[PDB]
């Protein structure tokens, strides 16, 4: 999950753009 | 508790990054 | 700007909705 | 939501409407 | 204290509304 | 140091949550 | 909106006042 | 404070007035 | 206010630039 | 940057210009 | 990961504190 | 570095004013 993914390791703007609608 | 403050910065980023496209937030 | 509000809007939604999560669109 | 809560300030109540 | 209470365990909006005037 | 970043999000929440009622912040 | 400023106001007060804490009212 | 610092930008000095 | 935007501007720059860092001036 | 991105909203692209 | 959320509050402070004087951010 | 300095120990407004231009 977003949290699971991005609060353990630092996510790039690119990896965040995935959770967009 | 770390995860909660982190979530806050997550949605902020998602906001900038997603933009007009929008997004859903789920923990 | 209205974009600035959106930033404050999601933070709020973030605190209000919680585990339930939420959706934002413009 | 932008329409609603960016012209007049929305209460915790009105925002809660926007939760998933 | 607010910090003592809410920075160790996650506080609900309800538990925060207490520190209001 | 965690407590300091946390305090920052605390007052932000307190701001939304307290509103017209206002609040005092003490660590 | 003026509500948006309040949000930025407290953050500032937060950094400026510190351990001393502070008060916010509208 | 809203009156003071939301119409014209307040210095670190003017804000410090609002500390407890 | 325009000062409020500056606050949101740097946060953005912060997320966009990253390790590269960035500069802000008014 | 203030001139650019505070009157009209700047894209991730236009901001990236301001990185060091 | 802590350092990243921290950096975010750093630049925010630097913004208030530096003001017209401006600043450069490097990690 | 700013990070090195200020993310391990809490920096005062005065110590931050140094990284200004
Ligand atoms: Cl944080
Ligand atoms: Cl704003
Ligand atoms: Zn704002
Ligand atoms: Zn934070």
């Amino acid at each position: 999950g977003i949290v699971e993914q991005c609060c353990t390791s630092i996510c790039s703007l690119y990896q965040l753009e995935n959770y967009c609608n | 508790v770390n995860q909660h403050l982190c979530g806050s910065h997550l949605v902020e980023a998602l906001y900038l990054v997603c933009g007009e496209r929008g997004f859903f937030y789920t923990p």
